[PDB]
């Protein structure tokens, strides 16, 4: 074992994503690099990280893997510990920080989508708590050229400039959503301050996509309200 | 020649002060800044006199200095930090005197915030010695130090502090090594400290860019801050065992 | 009604500042503008909000008078939300207030009208012995420093000086305001002195948001008044009852 993330925020913004529901989390090394799932109980909400093994500056196993480890401990140290590179290595998994502006080196020790848009965290953080603050079920749908969010009671229209970077709507769609597990999949891409990727359907899955800067995706599909 | 104010210190770096007083309001309800000719000390042994905090500020750290009769100013430590935290960014303090029993406190501005308080007797206290011989003094980042300290709190109240000849360590039983900018050895160290008492004073990090660490088997843990005047903190701390 | 406040953000800084006074009130709607008053549930403060059409980019009535009942709490829940930036717009009917911000997108919220018995006045055409005016900004933060070192604020006028002092037991914090210092723009009147809330005081100094200048009124055993002059004449009235001698 040896892998070498080039940041260890943009790590950090990763376990803290995959972590939302358990402090326990299962990390899969394979050939093409690091995998990593959750899914709610109600199986609303899926959390997929996904790193290839090109976006880190080393990566090394000897079989493809998967342990299982408590997150919760390297969440509040790393918390505190805050631009770095982060390393990780019989009872479980060893992690190296070091920063280099102090020098402290630091390790602890663990046992077919038709509508499509590209926004950022925060403007998908105004709409979260928009929506919360009105009911707990999101519709969302396509009037012409802009894309309409309705809850309660509130409505909300984004196009592009105003403030969408990107739109395009190759057939007309709308789906409802849980406003919580929007919520929480918004707030999983805190730290990750690349251009969001949203896409839906009728009566489908919602996607939402964030490559790190650095590298990797962040992934969150949201079941449909039928 | 006896002035209607007596005495009279204007300070220009209120954060300095503010840094200070933070840590001091969490050792002890009351405490005594005594202005001496030369410089301005204050001397605190803790509640629980498990930790001790001994600052000095030279009086060329000061744009005026106004002592004759040593001054003994006894304070609230809550309410001084209160006092002090009117003051805008780069706002000077004034600390002036015209008879024993009160202290004006003027937070300069366009127009001062001006307090008049009463000087306050304090009970002298035994004062364990703050200058033993250690077994290891390492001087490291202040900020990293800070760090280390958090990273390592978040998971235990006992804070393991490991000297080697090349290596400070600073652990839960997580490590963190240094970065060490300058070490002093005689002989290799383990003791372990409360992150409770070392969380009380992480304002003074703030003081300087490096911590001199000082400590020892069985022996209490130093920390020392050189200031940018000549001004010195030095606090010092049981183990925990 | 319809309003545009493009200044959406001090806007919502006027009704936090209403917000900390009432639970309930009427926007009263009339040709010459928009005004808020109430008492305070314990009767120490009445608040007095003109808003008048100038002050609005854009203002229409469909009425002589209407009259628009709000829970304080809704209202600004809704104007939590409001953006950096953010235009808002105000619209009305007969069972719904309309609330929408625009910027960055567009978003609206709708409000249901709630039903607000209207506030009996009490006496405001006072003879204050003491005026001043002063910038906003030197008001608040005077008032923000002192506001966590005690529970009340003596007020004191002398040959016209303005003192806000706040007295302890072993300890006094004292600010003299003056047109010499440059801290007070006017000043005239009586040697006066009173006490006031703090708690009241400090809850107006939000209004530096929307006021650049203000006018202090009071008097010995008067009410604190204190005007925040809004954009195009508008104001910020509020009467904070004196504390025993």
């Amino acid at each position: 074992f040896k892998i070498v993330y080039p940041n260890a925020k943009d790590f950090f913004s990763f376990i803290n994503s995959i972590t939302n529901v358990t402090d326990s989390i299962i990390l899969n090394f394979t050939e093409d690099g690091i995998f990593s799932r959750h899914l709610t109980e109600d199986k609303v909400l899926m959390a997929i990280m996904r790193i290839p093994k090109d976006v880190l500056s080393e990566y090394s196993i000897d079989s493809p893997t998967s342990v299982k480890l408590d997150v919760s401990s390297v969440k509040k140290i790393l918390s505190k510990a805050s631009k770095a590179t982060i390393e990780l290595t019989d009872s479980g998994l060893k992690i190296i920080i070091r920063d280099e502006k102090s020098g402290a080196k630091s390790t602890i020790y663990i046992k077919n989508l038709a509508v499509n848009f590209t926004t950022d965290e925060s403007v998908l953080n105004v709409i979260a708590a928009d929506v919360t603050l009105v009911g707990e079920e999101m519709r969302i749908s396509t009037e012409e050229d802009k894309i309409k969010i309705e809850a309660g009671r509130y409505v909300a229209f984004l196009m592009k400039d105003k403030p969408l970077k990107e739109l395009s709507i190759d057939t007309s769609a709308s789906s409802s959503y849980s406003a919580e597990m929007f919520k929480d999949a918004v707030k999983g891409l805190r730290g990750f301050s690349a251009p969001t990727m949203v896409s839906f359907g009728e009566n489908l899955p919602m996607k939402i996509d964030v490559e790190a800067v650095s590298g990797g995706h962040m992934i969150f599909w949201i079941a449909p309200r039928l | 020649n006896i002035r209607l104010i007596n005495m009279k210190v204007v300070y220009d770096d209120v954060r300095v002060l503010k840094d200070i007083i933070q840590a001091l309001a969490r050792l002890v309800d009351e405490a005594v800044l005594k202005f001496k000719q030369d410089s301005v000390e204050l001397v605190a042994l803790d509640r629980a006199h498990i930790s001790l905090i001994s600052v000095n500020l030279p009086r060329e750290m000061f744009k005026e200095y106004d002592v004759n009769d040593e001054f003994k100013f006894g304070f609230n430590t809550q309410y001084l930090m209160k006092i002090l935290k009117v003051a805008k960014r780069k706002e000077a303090i004034e600390i002036a005197s015209e008879s024993p029993d009160s202290v004006i406190i003027n937070i300069i501005g366009s127009t001062n915030r001006e307090f008049n308080v009463r000087n306050l007797e304090v009970s002298e206290q035994e004062i364990p010695e703050i200058n033993l011989q250690f077994d290891i003094s390492a001087t490291i980042s202040s900020d990293g130090f800070k760090s280390a300290i958090s990273e390592v709190s978040t998971v235990t109240d006992n804070v393991v502090v490991e000297g080697h000849e090349d290596r400070i360590l600073i652990k839960a039983e997580v490590e963190v090594e240094f970065g060490l900018q300058d070490l002093e050895f005689s002989k290799e160290s383990k003791n372990s400290y409360s992150a409770e008492y070392l969380d009380d004073v992480l304002s003074l990090t703030k003081l300087s860019d490096y911590v001199k660490i000082s400590f020892g088997n069985q022996k209490p843990l130093q920390l020392f801050f050189n200031m940018e005047g000549g001004g010195k903190v030095t606090y010092l701390l049981a183990p925990k065992v | 009604m319809k309003a545009k406040v493009i200044d959406a953000v001090s806007f919502s800084y006027i009704l936090r500042t209403v917000g900390d006074f009432l639970s309930e009130a009427n926007f009263i709607v009339t040709k010459e503008g928009i005004r808020v008053s109430g008492i305070d549930p314990s009767r120490v403060v009445f608040l007095d909000i003109f808003l008048p059409s100038s002050y609005f980019e854009g203002f229409e009535v469909s009425q002589e008078k209407e009259i628009i009942g709000f829970k304080l709490e809704d209202v600004n829940d809704i104007l939590k939300r409001v953006l950096k930036d953010d235009t808002l717009i105000l619209s009305s009917n007969e069972s719904k207030l309309t609330l929408t911000f625009d910027g960055e997108f567009t978003r609206s919220f709708e409000l249901p009208l709630i039903q607000v018995e209207s506030t009996q006045p009490p006496s405001v055409n006072l003879e204050f012995p003491f005026k001043a005016q002063l910038l906003t900004i030197t008001f608040a933060d005077i008032i923000d420093e002192l506001s966590d070192l005690g529970e009340v604020l003596n007020i004191h006028s002398k040959e016209n000086k303005l003192y806000f002092e706040v007295i302890g037991d072993l300890s006094t914090a004292k600010v003299e305001l003056s047109t010499d210092n440059g801290t007070l723009l006017e000043a005239s009147g009586a040697d006066v002195s009173s006490s006031y809330g703090m708690e009241y005081v400090a809850n107006t100094t939000k209004m530096r948001r929307a006021s650049d200048s203000m006018e202090l009124y009071f008097g010995s055993q008067i009410p604190l008044k204190l005007r925040f002059k809004l954009p195009q004449e508008g104001y910020g009235d509020f009467y904070i009852a004196p504390r025993a001698d």
